[PDB]
RNA sequence: GAAGCUGCUUUGAGUGUAGACGAUCGGUCUAAGUUCCUUGGAACAGGACGUCAGAGAGGGUGAGAACCCCGUCUUUGGUCGAUUGGAUAUGCCAUAUAAAGCGCUUUCGAAGAGUCGAGUUGUUUGCAGCUCUAAAUGGGUGGUAAAUUUCAUCUAAAGCUAAAUAUUGGCGAGAGACCGAUAGCGAACAAGUAGAGUGAUCGAAAGAUGAAAAGAACUUUGAAAAGAGAGUUAAAUAGUACGUGAAAUUGCUGAAAGGGAAGCAUUGGAAAUCAG
RNA sequence: UUUCAAUGGCCCGUCUACACGGACCAAGGAGUCUAGCAUCUAUGCGAGUGUUUGGGUGAUGAAAACCCAUCCGCGAAAUGAAAGUGAAUGCAGGUGGGAACGCCCUUGUGGCGUGCACCAUCGACCGACCCGGAAGUAUGGAAGGGUUUGAGUAAGAGCAUAGCUGUUGGGACCCGAAAGAUGGUGAACCAUCUAGUAGCUGGUUCCUGCCGAAGUUUCCCUCAGGAUAGCAGAAACUCAGAUCAGUUUUAUGAGUAUGUAAAAUGAGAGUU
RNA sequence: GAAGCUCAGACGAGUAGGCAGGCGUGGAGGUUUGUGACGAAGCCUUGGGCGUGAGCCUGGGUCGAACAGCCUCUAGU
RNA sequence: AAAACUUUCAGCAACGGAUCUCUUGGCUCUCGCAUCGAUGAAGAACGCAGCGAAAUGCGAUACGUAAUGUGAAUUG
């Protein structure tokens, strides 16, 4: 923790040094897309693979 | 433009669940993300704390609680002293931006969280970074 | 944030904790590493 | 790196620094920021701008009203009135 | 690992100071094992072999043979020893060459300078 | 060849220190430790931390 | 020709074991001497102060020290400066007497105490000067109130037309003297 | 971090289990039941799956669970298949219809072809 | 700074002994399997059972050796010399009727000449030849002015001086994302060698038997060179024209084709030979 | 695999039928490194940015890694020849338009909007230019008037690193011309500068796929050339259009053709 | 193997030139409990297989000590 | 419509010395040190070994003597 401080907070032992970011806030992709919140508004899905 | 010409892992995650958003739905916001998350980094330029204040506090206001929506770099503007409550979604915010935001204003968002908030886009500004640079 | 459980010479669970520290939560970015590393392990190369 | 080269493909075919209004609250501390402006206290905060490395004081942007005083060298033709009614005063270094 | 900045790591030098050591260094180099019961006795782990001395072959074709090194040839790195000879096609007889690492010493040729080497190297005499 | 080639390349510190984090935060993760090659199919906790 | 720097590591290190064999060399006296406080001379960096070569006769004077005491103890003396505004007078002054303050003489000839170089030698410590001596800039002032007289002091008054003043002033005199 | 970011920093391009050839990917991962690299059946990237692996005679399983995949010792659990081949399908179909069914037409054809080892190795 | 005046401060260009401190050389000291089975000419291989590790750098030994060997680590060390580093203490001489630093001055302050400089010629402001040739608040140099001036700063024409710095040579060390015998130095070997040119100079080619010469006794044929048997070897498909031995190229055997070319391609037949 | 039959098959490379090179084989053998500049992409940070000139630490392996110090470079301010002055009009503007979104009328469409980048315009804001001199200590400047000016301000976007490509300079893709100088040896030769002048001659090393011109334009030239197009492209953004056409037709004036305008016809059509 | 699966339609000469994906070589970091004196690399071959191709795998013979796949870096490729 | 001859194919043997593996060599980088000579240097010539022709070693004391150290060789 001392050395590399912390996203919000400087390092004791680096000056000025914060933590970077992430880009994303949540990684798990599968979930946002599979939540409710994604689910209930996708309009109806087309089909998978199809016969010739 | 198919795909993103950078290697970032997390970028194309933020590319795997937009694709799925525009392919799924028919919102236009979601295809417009995703056209300009294909962008290069000069074709994505920055936004300044200042000009989005000034963009939501605009002639009939109209902002209200409109979470605006920015695909770039959302960076301070130390020019302005009064910083209002906001509520920002962009790529990434400067470390001096993000503290602005958050000790005296609303919050700050990725787009992975706007989608689980307002995965149509619903009452949001889609702005954009000056070009000119 | 959660924490993790020291262990012994023995090799028994010792009976404290640690918080886990914030640096567990930072990105993992393996481009910018090989990046980094593809430029560092330049750094100790003798000249011919 | 040469593998990606092109070379490998063809095988084959052959003195003053200058500081605007909008800035002077910037030179700050932050605490000094923080607990100064926009205060009604009776002593205003004091900036001297030559120890950022400015020489002229020019007058682009606009204030906060709170009192302050500005230590500068030169200064613009209207840099000095804005910090009238911002209710500062300007004092020239020597 | 080495951590002396007066050593060499390298094949080059390495290879080069072995194969051009002189003989008071080459001696060094014929350092043989000593058996168990001298081992124990002595407390000491080799010696440098020296003429007249008693020793077994422990590798190669000649194992087992025990004899006296009639002669330490230095310059080729080799021992010889009576009986242990190869058989010339014409009908003569020439010894052959046992590395002084392959054998061991089964009974010293016992003298006052090898009595202060043993005992200098912490050993009982 | 020259010996005044190219030899040494400048790297930005922060991104240095961002690409460290990156591999310490990336040790924690039992499934990386298993693909880069180690064998912790029996480690009691990654991390692991011993007493001092 | 071609002047490469592979050599860079090496020579810091050498460096390093100069000033280590140098400091293990003179262990009980400072490795490194004092300096004055002093201000670099141009309209760009003179309101900054750094370190200068040595201290003038005039503040060795005023400290109490001979100019051959000072450089037997290890304050150096520049005799090309000469200090003008008494504060280079002051500022110089009383770093030479905390210098002073802190330093601890070894008596000469096993011992014993002669003048007031010192009576303890157990103290011996190597210490780096700009420690307990470092060098400060300039001090600058912080809430100060009123000046309104300043106020209508407005600027110009001074800058503008002093500045053609001191343009014309060579033409001024001129004239003075003419029609004199 | 999450099972996304693990996949695309192992299974895309470098993993110790993981054998590339002129144009095919196979996994060799002890706890993969299709032997081949997806994220569907990746072991390192995901969460708790079940596979199969013989040893000397018999067959026994691998699981994971959520909550304790921090702690890779007891992070899976073994479980022992010794008495029949039909009866080792019973069993491994039963400790999957509580769990996703995507992977039981890999797992239960797996069996079949270890326990057929025994047969071939008997003969 | 000299010369007068004052009261504080000080002091060696010395000489034995003891102990500590470092520099180097010289030497000495350094942990643990060579225990079994298989292959092999050889175990340093594979397997089993162990050991050391401040030592799992490296090299050698009849094939991949931490434990057979030299070493490596401990080592910025223990020991033993030898001198020296100067400090610490000590002892003895010293001479010390001493000189110097700083309060003051009642003042005196010497200060580098064919040099500076000017004109002139050459050359890259600097220097040089040429003729003239100085001065004492003078002289050099600049900000100013003004073309003159104030102002600032320094004291040339005598001299010494460690450190940071350079180093395709010399000698000694450690290394390499280097080259691997037409490469790398011209030179991995009998290399500035053989050799060439009157001469200055020029300057090659050439690494590898084997673990050990065990470098082939002996018989026979031939004058001999050599051959054939033998004999050594794990191996002569390792015989000194020596590891591996490619192509161009030549000879022998077998097969096939061919009346002023051939080579190549597509389709099949025949002969040979595979394959599922 | 060999051979036979039928059928076809000029020797390859280079220049412009030739000519020039090629007896055969093996190995070597030619766009390299570096500095500057420019575009583009990626990564870090962001009104900042860059610590490797330097200091600390790392002795168990130490030319690394890590830490500290921003003097300084570039950017944050432009204009003027220079003295010198030195940039939100207008929710830091309007004017129209303009992204998505909201926003519906609860369908959507359409609109309501909002307006990002912007886009064009403009209102202006600073410097220079010209006219005027409120004042204020000869000095001096304001208010105000220009439709003269700037890749100006108008709510900063740059800095560092790596890669690709192009270009400039270093031997500069490799090979090849007489010559000239310096210093020597002998009665012309030698060694260095030299890896020279090369505007040329010759050569320039793997595969597949995709797109694919030009010879005449646009002018300009002292010269060869460039331009410039065209073509081929590469990136950004409008309208589902009369938005086009190596085309026809109708009408229309003028003396089948001419043009303009509009029916047919095919195509998603523009751009900077 | 979302860098994946699937359906449909049209199209296919090519110089300078523009673009993309691959084959091969020496050395570096990582990984494959990787191959090997019960024979590595090399070399030969009227042996076999794979790829449109660059090239790759293998059988037999000779040989005698080191070598390769994958992900990256690199160049006297 | 043979053989010889030429050509092609394969086996074997020659010729040649590629390939592979290696290496007391080179090259590059860094670090350390300062030491020639009229008290005869650098270089050259002639000699010196039991048998050496080679390379180094040496100077009529001549592949060295004195002294110290090691401890029992030298080698075709």
């Amino acid at each position: 923790d001392s050395v590399f401080g912390s996203t919000t907070e400087v390092a004791q032992l680096k000056k000025n040094y914060f933590l970077p970011e992430n880009i994303i806030s949540n990684a798990d992709v599968t979930r946002l897309i599979n939540s409710d919140e994604i689910q209930s508004i996708v309009k109806a899905a087309g089909p998978s693979r199809v016969k010739r | 433009r198919s795909k993103p010409a950078s290697e970032n892992v997390y970028l194309k995650l933020l590319v795997k669940l937009y694709r799925f958003l525009a392919r799924r739905t028919d919102s236009r916001f979601n295809k417009a993300i995703l056209k300009r998350l294909f962008q290069s980094k000069t074709n994505r330029p920055p936004i300044s704390i200042s000009k989005i204040a000034a963009l939501t506090s605009r002639k009939s206001a109209s902002s209200q609680n409109k979470t605006t929506v920015v695909v770039g770099t959302v960076t301070d503007d130390e020019r302005m002293l009064t910083v209002p409550k906001l509520s920002i979604a962009a790529l990434r915010f400067t470390k001096s931006a993000r503290a602005r935001i958050l000790k005296a204003g609303g919050e700050v968002l990725t787009l992975d969280q706007l989608a689980l908030r307002a995965p149509t886009g619903s009452n949001t500004v889609l702005v954009r970074g000056k070009k000119h640079a | 944030r959660p924490t993790v459980s020291i262990y012994n010479k023995d090799g028994s669970v010792s009976s404290e904790t640690l918080a886990l520290p914030f640096v567990f939560k930072a990105p993992i970015r393996p481009d910018l590493v090989r990046s980094v590393h593809t430029a560092v392990a330049k750094n100790k190369r003798q000249p011919y | 790196p040469t593998h990606v080269s092109k070379t490998r493909k063809l095988r084959g075919h052959v003195w003053r620094p200058t500081v605007n209004l909008d800035r002077l609250w910037t030179l700050l501390p932050n605490e000094a920021r923080d607990k100064y402006l926009g205060k009604n206290t009776e002593v205003a905060p004091v900036i001297n701008v030559l120890q950022s490395g400015y020489g002229k004081v020019l007058g682009k942007g606009r204030l906060p009203e709170t009192p302050v005083i500005v230590q500068t060298r030169y200064v613009s033709r209207r840099a000095e009135e804005k910090i009238k009614q911002a209710g500062g005063v300007v004092e020239l270094i020597a | 690992m080495k951590f002396s900045r007066d050593v060499t790591s390298s094949r080059r030098k390495q290879r080069k100071a072995h194969f051009g050591a002189p003989s008071s260094v080459r001696r060094v180099l014929m350092s043989a094992p000593l058996s168990k019961e001298l081992r124990e006795q002595y407390k000491i782990r080799s010696l440098p072999v020296r003429r007249d001395d008693q020793i077994t072959v422990i590798r190669g074709s000649n194992k087992g043979r025990e004899g006296k090194i009639t002669s330490v040839y230095r310059k080729k790195f080799l021992l010889l020893i009576e009986r242990v000879t190869r058989e010339k096609a014409n009908g003569a007889s020439a010894p052959v060459g046992i590395d002084a690492s392959k054998v061991v010493i089964t009974k010293l040729h016992l003298d006052k300078d090898r009595k202060d080497l043993i005992v200098r190297k912490g050993g009982k005499v | 060849t020259k010996t005044w080639r190219k030899w040494h390349v400048k790297v930005n510190q922060n991104e240095k220190r961002y690409a460290i984090a990156s591999a310490v935060a990336a040790s924690g993760v039992p499934s990386l430790l298993l693909a880069r090659g180690h064998r912790i199919e029996e480690i009691p906790e990654v991390p692991l931390v011993v007493d001092d | 020709y071609v002047k490469t720097w592979f050599n860079q590591p090496g020579r810091k290190l050498r460096r390093r074991q100069a000033r280590q064999t140098k400091a293990a060399k003179i262990a009980p006296r400072p490795v490194e001497a004092i300096r004055p406080a002093v201000k670099p001379p141009t309209i760009r960096y003179n309101m900054k102060v750094r370190a200068g070569r040595g201290f003038t006769l005039e503040e060795l004077k005023a400290a109490g020290v001979s100019r051959r005491v000072a450089s037997t103890i290890g304050i150096p003396v520049d005799h090309r400066r000469r200090n003008r505004s008494e504060e280079s007078l002051q500022r110089n002054v009383e770093r030479i007497k905390v210098y002073l303050a802190h330093l601890i003489v070894f008596p000469r000839k096993a011992g014993q105490p002669k003048k007031g170089d010192a009576t303890d030698v157990s103290g011996a410590e190597q210490t780096d000067v700009a420690a307990v001596l470092p060098i400060t800039q300039e001090a600058v002032e912080e809430a100060k109130p009123i000046t309104e007289e300043a106020k209508n002091f407005n600027a110009f008054s001074t800058l503008s037309n002093e500045r053609a003043y001191a343009r014309y002033a060579g033409a001024r005199a001129a004239f003075q003297k003419k029609r004199a | 971090q999450q099972d996304e970011v693990i996949w695309q920093v192992v299974g895309h391009e470098f993993c110790s289990y993981r054998i590339k050839g002129e144009a095919q990917n196979f996994c060799r991962n002890e706890y993969n039941v299709t032997g081949l690299c997806n994220r569907q059946s990746c072991p390192l990237a995901n969460s708790r799956y079940a596979t199969v692996r013989e040893d000397n005679g018999k067959l026994y399983l691998y699981m994971k669970t959520i909550e304790r995949a921090h702690f890779p010792s007891k992070l899976w659990q073994r479980i022992k298949l010794s008495k029949n081949y039909a009866k080792a399908l019973e069993q491994i179909d039963q400790q999957l219809l509580y769990w996703p069914g995507r992977q039981i037409h890999r797992c239960k054809q797996r069996l079949t072809r270890l326990t057929q080892y025994l047969l071939k190795a008997r003969r």
